[PDB]
């Protein structure tokens, strides 16, 4: 749980330039076959531990889907570029 | 064996007195007193660290054979 909190903290804090130039989080649903690219929702990683179940931690995560993991980035797609885009 | 030497209380050695008079021809009297005692638990440790007392739930039942009057 602490490793998870530290990953999440590190990913959130480094995003102070509008948006990370690198990857969004890549999500694998190993249970029902489906794959997504995702970003931390404004609910964030809410961690709690009540009186009931004293020795068990609980975590609540909310995310927003950017797109399917099957599709590469929009701007990164290599266009046709036949002929010459940089005329002499 | 004898009343003057026995170590235990019995139905025959006790009288039940209400408003200064003995109750006649009772069959049983039973009293429950419960403090609502409850332990105080804690995150991180599974066992409670003290008990505390809530409400003095105090009761007595009287069962009696009906005297012809009174």
């Amino acid at each position: 749980m602490e490793e998870l909190q530290s990953r999440v903290s590190e990913y959130a804090m480094q995003g102070g330039s509008g948006n990370v130039s690198g990857s969004y989080l890549q999500f694998f649903n190993f249970t029902d076959d489906s794959y997504y690219k995702v970003h931390l929702a404004p609910q964030g990683l809410k961690i709690t531990r009540s009186k009931d179940e004293p020795l068990l931690f609980r975590y609540e995560i909310t995310l927003v889907v950017i797109g399917s993991l099957t599709e590469a980035d929009r701007s990164a797609v290599t266009t046709e570029e036949f002929g010459n885009v940089k005329p002499n | 064996a004898s009343e003057a030497k026995q170590t235990v209380h019995t139905g025959n050695t006790v009288l039940l007195m209400i408003k200064g008079k003995p109750v006649g021809r009772a069959q049983s009297a039973s009293g429950q007193r419960e403090y609502g005692t409850t332990g105080v638990y804690e995150i991180g440790s599974i066992m409670p660290q003290e008990h505390v007392y809530l409400r003095y739930e105090g009761t007595i039942t009287v069962e009696r054979l009906r005297m012809k009057k009174e």
